[PDB]
């Protein structure tokens, strides 16, 4: 409307074009001062040659009017065909922009190769070709001086500055920088314009970054609050070590003086166990680190962990640690480095920062990326839709075709393909001689059957109808390659040709239709995935060349800083290593790489790894979820009848009461906390053993008396047909079976006593908002079962591939201390076992496809994969020693699995729960499923009118000082002044650092004395002026709690305080008071729209987390019964284990975000060098179970991390769409709050009526979208606003007639009539 | 006794890392400072290929 309003306007009046180009259009017009034969819209082809094809360009302007025309410059130079005409014809050639594009692709190749003598001589050539190209386009346009010049287009600001940087580097200019040379790769961003359909992904990427402006300011605010909060309670805490006591003898003299400090600062006196790199932390709290005997936990000696980079000691390092906790990478280290030194009750710091950081604010990022991509696909689809609108030979063929066409020969090939997939999965390492023969002689039978069915197919159908369909031409490639595996059975080079047996797995895609439907979506919209995947690897290419030119020579020069003095496996030293340290940070794992870029370099790694994590993970991996969302989203019987029916009369009345149902729920909750109290201490608690024994007798009679009552109430037909009563009946059987065995000598099975925690789920679903949460998980379980089966299929292809690449190759020679001998000592198993060493295998391997399934789970979650990829790169042959970094191109196997198995299969879980939740939340609000998204906007704006009530002004008191106490307690000057003081009170807490001084500590101690005096007057004014309405706002309580506990700290020194009035609780009430800011920004429309969608989601986000804790409760009581007696390995130790319930909850919370499941698996599945249990002596055995550890962890990871964490993303996504649909078209909830905020200043008493002369005053005081400015009177004259018989009008009549105004001015087509029809139905 | 290469079993049989056809592999072998019992196994070598040689249990 506006941009095409200046289409012919400035091209008619300001300056016309000098040419045009759309489909081989090579004219050169002018600005009508000396023009030459442009057009008169006659679409003629008479005079010239380029004017002849201009009719074909205008015939292309009849179906494709505005897509390709090249708008030339203004004239602005008086160039009436000089040599500038040569440049305007050179510039528009299709071979000119094919030529510069090829030199970019060649100059990218000479960046992955190492630099040599000829590398410098091509930089002379490429800078020459890129500078003719900047001279042509400026000798064919302007510079910036007129419109439509060279520097007016954003692609020309790229290829100009990058040419100017190449001038300063190549020819000697300024000599000294050399860091700008890394930025020469940015010219290869314009190679995105080579793949068809590029503008939809590049515009959705630019629309995302523009729309993430008001989220970053809200994330940077909340990261500021959590990093002051973590600064105040964790300062100096990560330095706590175990220090040995000062002796009563010895090399240090006996006098206890500052020789204590000499002895204590000595590093040889800090406890470290043997062959460990870092010192173990410890604390004095209850379930903390627990220093060995002869030691004491002390602060202030040595450094913080992770080369000193993990700390809360300054505001800088606290901001980085709070940011890696919002991100979620390696957070289980910081979580375990903080609860070991501070104690287990500090899980509450980590629950809040994970709930508000990564479960809320990182799903607002996903919701913005999805809306930006959906807005571009919606534009592109409607723009394309406008563009679219012999006698025996014939005898046997009727007989051969009689069996082939029928669906019985099609069944027999389906059985053999399933049987062929089974024989490829049974191949493994170390097979015996007869079982390996079955797999060879079955290969000969499968091959000849595929040959017979491919020669009975061309005879039956036709030789020209066989090549018709695409499944017969894929079946024909299989029988060609199977001949090559048998013709080249033993000649040479047959490793390549037997790899193409894996393509027979994809022949299952024709028969069963769940996988067939999944393949059709990949072939329908494929180029949308090609654009996202090419933009993904091109950004990775740019961060990889930038990385090795900036951080590359630090790894070689300062190599001595690394702990052994050698390079890590992950560095920036060449191209493939730089591509993998950057691909790793795409996947969400950036901080261990940032730790040693910064150990060896400087501060410049901190903007690098944040920017490659931001663009790569939070935008590009979410733009791939928005792509799967738009493509995969779719006697005398009547004498006993009177007695048996009075039994069912009593029981049915009793089963429906409120008090009977609350009594049953109270028994189930209390007895389930009894179940969390059997732990490793329950033997030696003899009174608790008897209570546990008697509750099992009450419940085995309570479960029977209740079952009989529920069986008279609901009957046999409706009891045994419901899934809640098959849950109850299994617990009744499992407690009668325990009562039977206990009488008959046998001790009762402990795994059947724990079954009564499942009876906890039925009253959990009765909580206020739990019905949308649990109905989605029941509707989604047939959908996510089909994503398991399809994902088990695609991981079978990479399991049988990875067994054939790596089986038997993860063996290595191993010394006494489990360290790996290098080669030149032992090169094979002969040399290893000749010198009594051990030839061990890795615990995570590809030996059979059962082990391979478990290694691919571990690289898909990115938890354990660093060790698996090291074994594969080192592996060379079967009985040979692995050499470091030798099979380095096996990284490409893992890139294509992570792309197709983790970025694609696991995101279909997020896709399902988003689609199920929208339609269940619609079902819970009574809305109809067949209402297409516009009629629900108008229905939502009318239901808020019927529920609207004007609020009453707080009564102003009339006392002697209390008039002014109301005057100043209400003005915006005083309520903004006291908000600036809260911001300054807390920004002064940010300059607190560890070990500051006694005088820096006293300046700030005096400033806190001034603010508490100021905050005491501001408390006494707002309590005087607002006498009991002061306590109605929840931020006035936290103001009032803080001032009371701060005055009572400054006095009352002779208290018996033992953390009684502790300063840690005062520091939290200083900072929690900042959140008054969240209700003061409303002029920021983009934030107020995003805090509104959060506030409406808080109820059902609390219900996802309370479902989460019950799933953690059930598995903690099961994990204590399984893994309480387990030897320490990997992650299980004296602090983090399954011994008690609270210690189990520390583990299952960490493990809910999948963090560290590989090292938890290593302990609870350990079946080697342990001790068998000894029942009749009193010993339980320290053995794990492999089968029970897999069925416990794979169970928790898919139940809690793949579906219930993904429920947070579904709920956020649903409300951000509804709130932004309100701000654009309908009316937000905060717009009805501002009507009654203006309404109460025209009736303070809420007399619910205003004077008629007050209404033209009213509409001037409203702010848009409801306002009507001057002259509003004649629009009031059209709203018609029915008046009562006092010239006073009702509030709803004003509010109803203003909703109809917003919908009429904004939408023409169906907006007024559908809004007025819904208001008649609701009244 | 216990020479660094020794076999038990019938006269003429396959020693360690020598290709076996499903029998004909020696009863016992003295390698690495013990008597190990030998067996015929098929170990992985290439895509869907395995050479079958005498290897200890
Ligand atoms: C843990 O508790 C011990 C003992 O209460 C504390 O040790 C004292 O530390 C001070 C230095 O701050 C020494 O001068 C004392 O001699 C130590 N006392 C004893 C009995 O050894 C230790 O500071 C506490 N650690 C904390 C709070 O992190
Ligand atoms: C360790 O290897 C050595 C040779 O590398 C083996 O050699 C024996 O060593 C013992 C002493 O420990 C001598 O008494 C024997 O004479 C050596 N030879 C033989 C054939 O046994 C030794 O067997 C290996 N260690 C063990 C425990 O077996
Ligand atoms: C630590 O203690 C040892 C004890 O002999 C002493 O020799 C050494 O100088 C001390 N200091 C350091 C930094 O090792
Ligand atoms: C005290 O210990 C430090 C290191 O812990 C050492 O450098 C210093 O020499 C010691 N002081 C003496 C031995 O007087
Ligand atoms: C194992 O113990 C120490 C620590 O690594 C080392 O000095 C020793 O050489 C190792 N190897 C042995 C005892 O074979
Ligand atoms: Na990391």
């Amino acid at each position: 409307d506006k941009g095409r309003g200046a289409n012919k306007d400035r091209d008619g009046s300001a300056h016309p074009d000098q040419a045009l180009e759309q489909g081989s259009r090579l004219p050169a017009r002018m600005r009508n001062i000396f023009p030459a034969e442009l057009a008169s819209t006659p679409l003629e082809d008479f005079d010239p040659f380029y004017k002849n094809k201009k009719t074909f360009v205008v015939v292309t302007k009849a179906g494709d009017i505005f897509r390709f025309s090249g708008e030339k410059s203004l004239w602005m130079l008086d160039p009436f065909t000089p040599i500038r005409r040569v440049a305007i014809s050179t510039m528009v050639q299709p071979i000119f922009s094919y030529f510069i594009m090829i030199t970019i692709l060649i100059h990218c190749i000479f960046m992955i190769m190492p630099a040599t003598q000829t590398t410098y001589i091509l930089e002379l050539v490429f800078l020459s070709i890129y500078t003719i190209e900047v001279v042509v386009k400026v000798l064919a346009r302007g510079f910036i001086l007129h419109p439509f010049a060279y520097l007016r287009d954003p692609w020309n600001w790229l290829d100009f500055l990058v040419t100017l940087i190449g001038y300063i580097t190549l020819v000697v200019d300024l000599g000294h920088l050399y860091a700008l040379r890394a930025f020469r790769v940015l010219r290869s961003w314009r190679t995105v314009t080579i793949v068809p359909g590029w503008r939809t992904i590049v515009d959705a990427l630019s629309l995302s970054i523009t729309s993430l402006k008001d989220l970053v300011l809200l994330l940077l605010f909340s990261l500021f609050v959590f990093a002051v909060l973590g600064l105040q309670i964790y300062m100096g805490v990560l330095t706590q070590k175990c220090v040995k006591h000062f002796p009563a003898d010895g090399s240090w003299g006996n006098f206890t003086d500052e020789r204590w400090f000499n002895y204590t600062s000595n590093s040889s006196h800090w406890y470290i166990p043997d062959d460990w790199i870092e010192y173990p932390l410890c604390g004095n709290s209850s379930g903390a680190g627990m220093c060995p005997p002869g030691y004491t936990c002390l602060q202030g000696y040595g450094g913080n962990p992770n080369y000193g980079y993990t700390s809360f000691d300054t505001f800088g390092w606290a901001f980085l640690s709070v940011f890696r906790l919002v991100t979620l990478d390696y957070w289980e280290d910081l979580y375990q480095l903080a609860l070991r030194s501070a104690g287990p009750w500090h899980i509450l710091f980590f629950i809040i920062v994970v709930f508000y950081g990564t479960f809320c604010f990182l799903n607002f990022i996903l919701a913005v990326v999805v809306m930006s991509y959906t807005h571009m696909v919606k534009r592109a689809d409607e723009e394309k839709a406008a563009e679219r609108e012999c006698v025996p030979w014939q005898k046997l063929q009727g007989a051969i075709g009689a069996v082939v066409l029928s669906p019985f020969f099609e069944l027999f090939i389906a059985v053999i393909i399933v049987l062929n997939i089974t024989f490829m999965a049974l191949d493994h390492h170390d097979m015996n001689i007869e079982f390996e023969r079955i797999l060879r002689t079955g290969n000969y039978i499968f091959t000849s059957i595929y040959i017979v069915e491919a020669v009975l197919k061309i005879i039956a159908l036709s030789p020209k109808f066989y090549f018709k369909d695409s499944w017969n031409v894929f079946d024909f490639i299989i029988v060609v390659f199977a001949i090559l595996e048998l013709g080249l059975e033993g000649v040479q080079g047959l490793s390549v040709f037997r790899s193409f047996r894996l393509l027979r797995v994809f022949r299952l895609a024709k028969f069963w239709p769940t996988l067939n439907n999944f393949m059709s979506v990949m072939t329908k919209s494929y180029g949308a995935f090609v654009n996202v995947m090419y933009v993904m690897f091109l950004l990775l290419f740019i961060f990889a060349i930038i990385g090795m030119q900036l951080f590359g020579m630090n790894y070689i020069d300062n190599m001595e800083r690394f702990p052994d003095g050698d390079l890590p496996r992950w560095n920036f030293t060449d191209f493939l290593h730089s591509f993998m340290i950057v691909f790793r940070a795409l996947c969400g794992e950036w901080i261990e790489s940032m730790w040693d870029c910064m150990l060896v370099g400087d501060w410049s790694c901190i903007p690098f790894f944040v920017a490659v994590f931001f663009v790569g993970n939070l935008v590009i991996l979410n733009l791939l979820i928005a792509l799967l969302l738009n493509n995969y989203g779719s006697a005398r019987d009547s004498s006993v009848q009177r007695m048996w029916s009075n039994i069912r009369r009593v029981c049915f009345l009793l089963a429906k009461n409120k008090y009977f149902q609350k009594f049953v729920t109270a028994v189930l909750v209390i007895t389930s906390v009894l179940l969390a109290l059997e732990d490793i201490y329950l033997p030696q608690r003899p009174v608790l053993v008897n209570i546990t024994l008697y509750v099992d007798y009450v419940l085995t009679a309570f479960f029977v008396i209740e079952m009989i009552i529920m069986l008279f109430a609901v009957g046999f037909k409706k009891y045994f047909t419901s899934k809640w009563y098959w849950l109850d009946f299994i617990v009744v059987v499992a407690y009668l079976l325990n009562f039977v065995l206990m009488c008959a000598g046998i001790e009762a099975l402990q795994t059947l006593r724990l079954l009564r925690v499942f009876r906890l789920f039925r009253p959990l679903s009765k909580v206020n908002g739990m019905q949308v949460v649990t109905s989605t998980l029941v509707e989604a379980v047939p959908h996510i079962f089909n994503v398991i089966l399809v994902g088990i299929f695609f991981w079978l292809v990479f399991a049988i591939m990875g067994v054939q690449l790596f089986a038997g190759k993860f063996y290595k020679c191993v010394d006494e201390n489990s360290t790996v001998l290098s080669h030149e000592i032992t090169m094979d198993r002969n040399d290893c076992l000749h010198e009594n060493y051990t030839w061990e295998n890795s615990p995570m391997n590809f030996d059979h496809v059962g082990n391979a399934y478990l290694s691919l789970l571990q690289v898909a979650t990115f938890k354990g994969w660093l060790q698996i990829m090291n074994d594969a790169i080192d592996s060379r042959e079967v009985h040979k020693q692995p050499i470091r970094e030798t099979n380095i191109y096996m990284y490409l196997y893992f890139i294509f699995f992570i792309v197709f198995g983790s970025f694609f299969i696991l995101k279909l879980f997020v896709c399902i729960l988003i689609d199920i939740f929208r339609q269940q939340r619609r079902k819970a609000e009574g809305l109809s499923a067949t209402d297409s998204r516009t009629q629900l906007i108008y229905r939502r704006a009318v239901m808020r009118t019927m529920s609207a009530k004007p609020v009453k002004r707080i009564p102003k008191p009339t006392c002697h000082p209390q008039s002014l106490m109301y005057d100043i307690s209400v003005n915006r000057k005083f309520e903004y002044t006291m908000m600036i003081l809260i911001i300054l009170n807390v920004a002064v807490m940010a300059i607190d650092h560890y070990g500051q001084s006694m005088e820096f500590s006293e300046v700030l101690d005096y400033l806190n004395l001034i603010f508490i005096i100021i905050f005491f007057v501001e408390c006494v004014i707002k309590v005087s002026g607002l006498r009991h309405h002061y306590f109605k706002d929840p931020w006035n309580i936290i103001d009032f709690l803080y001032v009371v506990l701060a005055i009572a700290g400054l006095m009352l020194s002779d208290v018996i305080e033992k953390y009684f009035i502790s300063p840690t609780l005062l520091r939290i009430l200083r900072i929690l008071r900042v959140g008054r800011l969240l209700r003061y920004f409303q002029s920021a429309r983009g934030m107020r729209l995003l805090l509104l969608a959060l506030r409406k989601a808080l109820r059902t986000l609390f219900n996802v987390s309370f479902l989460l804790f019950v799933i953690m409760f059930v598995y903690a009581v099961f994990g204590m019964e399984f893994f309480m007696h387990i030897r320490d390995a990997g992650a299980i130790d004296d602090v983090y284990n399954f011994k008690t319930f609270g210690q189990s909850i520390i583990l299952l919370f960490q493990l809910a975000t999948s963090a560290g499941w590989d090292g938890v698996y290593f302990a609870i599945a350990n079946e080697e060098d342990c001790r068998a249990p000894d029942h009749e002596l009193g010993y339980p055995g320290n053995c794990g179970s492999r089968a029970l550890g897999i069925a416990y962890l794979v169970s928790y990871l898919i139940i809690t991390c793949l579906v219930v964490i993904n429920m947070y993303a579904a709920v956020i996504l649903d409300y951000v769409l509804e709130v932004y649909e309100d701000s654009k078209e309908g009316l937000t909830d905060d717009d009805y709050d501002m009507f009654f905020e203006v309404w109460q200043q025209f009736d303070p008493e809420a007399t619910q009526y205003i004077r008629y002369d007050q209404l033209s005053e009213l509409l001037e005081a409203l702010q848009p979208p409801l306002q009507v400015q001057k002259p509003n009177k004649y629009k009031i004259l059209s709203m018609n606003i029915p008046i009562c018989k006092d010239d006073h009008i009702f509030y709803k009549d004003v509010l109803e007639a203003l909703v109809k105004d917003v919908f009429s001015r904004r939408g023409s087509p169906v907006e007024a009539g559908d809004v007025q029809a819904p208001n008649v139905d609701e009244a | 006794s216990a020479k660094d290469g020794d076999v038990e079993g019938p006269a003429g049989c396959k020693k360690y890392d020598v290709e076996c056809d499903s029998g004909e592999c020696c009863q016992k072998q003295y390698l690495w400072y013990k008597w190990r019992p030998l067996d015929c196994r098929c170990l992985k070598s290439g895509f869907f290929s395995s050479k079958c040689v005498c290897r200890d249990v």
